[PDB]
C-alpha cells in the first residue's frame, strides 16, 4: 500500500479545503457563545455571527437565548478580520491571569480564546465545551489561512481521505500497483495522428 | 422624553472639546469646526428611548475651581479625562482632578477616558516623551488608576480616529443606564 | 471604483438614514451591504485613478439638510412645529461645510485661514419618496472667506439662541440646563475670544488694506453684532425668569458681562444699537 499510501497523501489538497469550508459555514451559523463571569445578571449566552461575507461577526452582549443565534444587528456588528493578531488560547489568556474579581476557575483552562485586535482589545472568551471550541478555532484559523487545531478535524481528515481511495480503488481489484512506477514505453518523436484528433 | 447632566473636566493641554465637538457634530475625522462656545448638548437614542443630554465642557484653568463646583450638584455622570501621552496630565489629574472631583462629588458615577490614543503608539512621539524625559503611560496603569476609583469604565479613544469614541459616549450615557 | 455596478460607478446618493444614526453606524451598515468595504479619506474629491480603477472604493458624511421653503409661511409667525416638519422632509438641497486654511497659520489665531469651501447639493427628488436614498443630480460647490465665516457663524449663532428663547417662550416646564449650556458659552469665549478675534480680524486697520474696499463688510459684521446685543438681552431676561440661586452667580456674572459687551460695542467696537 505503499504507492497507495503516497498516493493518498499525496492527494490531500481537496479534504482539507473542504473541510475548511465546513468549518467556515459552521462559523457562519455559529450560536450563543459564553463570556466572563457572567453570573450577576449577566447574559452568558450571546449570539457572534460571521457575515456570510466572512469579514464581519455579529456579536455582543445578546440575552441568554436558547435558541442561540437571533438574526439581526448584534452590540458590535464588526470584527476586525484584516488585523487579528491571533487568539490566545489557554494560560496565554491573560484573563486567565487575573486574580481579582473575573477570576476564571480551573474548568474553564480549555475554553479559553481571546481575539487580539486594535493591539489592546481582547475577546475573552467561553465555549460550553471543548469540541466547539477547537472548531470555532479552526474556523478561525481558517480565516487565519493557516493549520486546524480541532481533534475531530483530523478525524474528519482521515476517516474521508480513507473513505475517498477506498471508493477509488474498485478499479485496481484482482490488481497490484508495482511499488517502482511502470516504465514510461518510448513516444515516437512525430505526433502526425493518422487517425483524426479529438 | 429626558436629558442628562454630563460634566467633563481636564487640563487645557489636551482639547478636550475638539473631542467633544466632533462628536456631537459627528464630524468627518480632520474635519471639525471649532465653533466659539462652549457646553455643547446633544440628542440621543441608545437603547429603549432616545434622551437628551448637554456636555458640561468645564475649562481646565485652575483659577475656576470656584465656578466649577457650582455647576457639579445634581451632576448625573461626569467624565474624568486626561492625556494619556501627557505624565502631566496624570499627576494633575490622580493629584487634583481626581482629588478635587471625587471630593465635590462623592457619589456620582464616574468613568475615566485617555486621549491621543493614535499619539500614544506614535513612534515620532513615544521616543520625543523619552529623549524628553516623559513617559507614554500605558493601559493597565490607566487601568490601575480606575481600580483606585473603582470608576464604573475607563476607556482610551483619540481624535483623529474617533476610535471608541461613540463607545465612550455610549458607555457614559449607559452609566446611569 | 469600477467593480460598481453601471448604476453605481462613480455615483454619489444621499441617504435618508434613520432618525438617530451616527454616522459610522451607517457607514458600518453600508459596508455590511457592500465587501470590499473600504474608505476613502479625502472626503471631498473623487479619485480619478479610482474613477476607473477597480476596488469599489467609497465614502460617507452626515450632510446639511438644506431647510425648505413652506410657502405662504416666509414671513408669518407661525409656530415651530410646521418648519421643523420642513427641516427634515421635502428637501432636495444639501450643502457640507469645508475647513481649509488660506492665509497664515498665526498661532492664537485661526480666522487667518478659515475658508469654507461649501458643497451645494441638489437631487432629482425630495426626501422622503419611494426609495429612501437618491443620487445626487447636480452637484456645485462655494466658497467662504473668514470675513463671510464670522458672518455665518455670527448669524448662526443669533438664531441659535432665538430658536432657544422662542421654545422656552412658549414652553414653562422645560428644563433651563440649555440655557445655563448657552449663556454660559457666549458669556465665555473662553478657550479662544471670538469677540477680539474678529476685532483683529476686520475691525482692525490691517484687514482694511488687505480688504479696503472690502471694507463694507466689516459693518456688516458690526450691523450683526448690533441685532446680536438684544438677542442676548432676551437670553439674559428669559434666564432671570428662570433663574435659580445656582443660576444666581451665573446670572450676574452674564449681566455684568452682558452690559460690558453692551458698552463696548457702543464705544470700544463703536457700533450703533437699535
Amino acid at each position: 500500500s505503499r504507492p497507495i499510501l503516497e498516493l493518498k497523501e499525496k492527494i490531500q489538497p481537496e479534504i482539507l479545503e473542504l473541510i475548511k469550508q465546513q468549518r467556515l459555514n459552521r462559523l457562519v451559523e455559529g450560536t450563543c457563545f459564553r463570556k466572563l463571569n457572567a453570573r450577576r445578571r449577566q447574559d452568558k449566552f450571546w449570539y457572534c455571527r460571521l457575515s456570510p461575507n466572512h469579514k464581519v461577526l455579529h456579536y455582543g452582549d445578546l440575552e441568554e437565548s436558547p435558541q442561540g443565534e437571533v438574526p439581526h444587528d448584534s452590540l458590535q456588528d464588526k470584527l476586525p478580520v484584516a488585523d487579528i493578531k491571533a487568539v490566545v488560547t489557554g494560560k496565554d489568556c491573560p484573563h486567565m491571569k487575573e486574580k481579582g474579581a473575573l477570576k476564571q476557575n480551573k474548568e474553564v483552562l480549555e475554553l479559553a480564546f481571546s481575539i487580539l485586535y486594535d493591539s489592546n482589545c481582547q475577546l475573552n472568551f467561553i465555549a460550553p465545551d471543548k469540541h466547539e471550541y477547537c472548531i470555532w478555532t479552526d474556523g478561525l484559523n481558517a480565516l487565519l489561512g493557516k493549520d486546524m487545531m480541532s481533534d475531530l478535524t483530523r478525524n474528519d481528515l482521515d476517516t474521508l481521505l480513507s473513505m475517498e481511495i477506498k471508493l477509488r480503488l474498485l478499479d485496481l481489484e484482482n490488481i497490484q500497483i508495482p511499488d517502482a512506477p511502470p516504465p514510461i514505453p518510448k513516444e515516437p518523436s512525430n505526433y502526425d495522428f493518422v487517425y483524426d484528433c479529438n | 422624553m429626558q436629558a442628562i447632566k454630563c460634566v467633563v473636566v481636564g487640563d487645557g493641554a489636551v482639547a478636550k472639546t475638539c473631542l467633544l465637538i466632533s462628536y456631537t457634530t459627528n464630524a468627518f475625522p480632520g474635519e471639525y469646526i471649532p465653533t466659539v462656545f462652549d457646553n455643547y448638548s446633544a440628542n440621543v437614542m441608545v437603547d429603549g428611548k432616545p434622551v437628551n443630554l448637554g456636555l458640561w465642557d468645564t475649562a481646565g484653568q485652575e483659577d475656576y475651581d470656584r465656578l466649577r463646583p457650582l455647576s457639579y450638584p445634581q451632576t448625573d455622570v461626569f467624565l474624568i479625562c486626561f492625556s494619556l501621552v501627557s505624565p502631566a496630565s496624570f499627576e494633575n489629574v490622580r493629584a487634583k482632578w481626581y482629588p478635587e472631583v471625587r471630593h465635590h462629588c462623592p457619589n456620582t458615577p464616574i468613568i475615566l477616558v485617555g486621549t491621543k490614543l493614535d499619539l500614544r503608539d506614535d513612534k515620532d512621539t513615544i521616543e520625543k516623551l523619552k529623549e524628553k524625559k516623559l513617559t507614554p503611560i500605558t493601559y493597565p496603569q490607566g487601568l490601575a488608576m480606575a481600580k483606585e476609583i473603582g470608576a464604573v469604565k475607563y476607556l482610551e479613544c483619540s481624535a483623529l480616529t474617533q476610535r471608541g469614541l461613540k463607545t465612550v459616549f455610549d458607555e457614559a450615557i449607559r452609566a446611569v443606564l | 471604483g469600477q467593480g460598481f455596478p453601471s448604476f453605481l460607478r462613480n455615483k454619489i446618493f444621499i441617504y435618508r438614514g434613520k432618525e438617530y444614526e451616527r454616522r459610522e453606524d451607517f457607514s458600518l451598515r453600508l459596508l455590511t451591504q457592500f465587501p470590499n468595504a473600504e474608505k476613502m479619506t479625502s472626503t471631498t474629491p473623487p479619485g480619478e485613478d479610482i474613477k476607473s480603477s477597480p476596488k469599489q472604493y467609497m465614502q460617507c458624511f452626515t450632510v446639511k439638510p438644506v431647510m425648505s421653503l413652506p410657502p405662504s409661511y416666509k414671513d408669518k409667525p407661525v409656530p415651530e412645529q410646521i418648519l421643523n416638519y420642513y427641516r427634515a422632509n421635502e428637501v432636495q438641497q444639501f450643502r457640507y461645510s469645508r475647513p481649509f486654511r488660506k492665509g497664515e497659520k498665526d498661532p492664537d489665531n485661526e480666522f487667518a485661514t478659515m475658508w469654507i469651501e461649501r458643497t451645494t447639493y441638489t437631487t432629482a427628488y425630495t426626501f422622503p419618496g419611494i426609495l429612501k436614498w437618491f443620487e445626487v443630480k447636480q452637484i456645485s460647490t462655494e466658497e467662504i472667506s473668514p470675513l463671510e465665516n464670522a458672518i455665518e457663524t455670527m448669524e448662526l449663532t443669533n438664531e441659535r439662541i432665538s430658536n432657544c428663547v422662542q421654545q422656552h417662550a412658549w414652553d414653562r416646564s422645560l428644563s433651563v440646563h440649555p440655557l445655563s449650556m448657552l449663556l454660559s458659552g457666549i458669556v465665555d469665549p473662553a478657550v479662544m475670544g471670538g469677540f477680539s478675534n474678529y476685532e483683529k480680524a476686520f475691525f482692525t486697520e490691517k484687514y482694511l488694506q488687505e480688504h479696503p474696499e472690502d471694507q463694507e463688510k466689516v459693518e456688516l459684521l458690526k450691523r450683526l453684532i448690533a441685532l446680536q446685543m438684544p438677542l442676548l438681552t432676551e437670553g439674559i431676561r428669559i434666564h432671570g425668569e428662570k433663574l435659580t440661586e445656582q443660576l444666581k452667580p451665573l446670572h450676574e456674572r452674564l449681566s455684568s458681562c452682558f452690559r460690558e459687551l453692551k458698552e463696548k460695542v457702543e464705544k470700544h467696537y463703536g457700533v450703533i444699537t437699535l
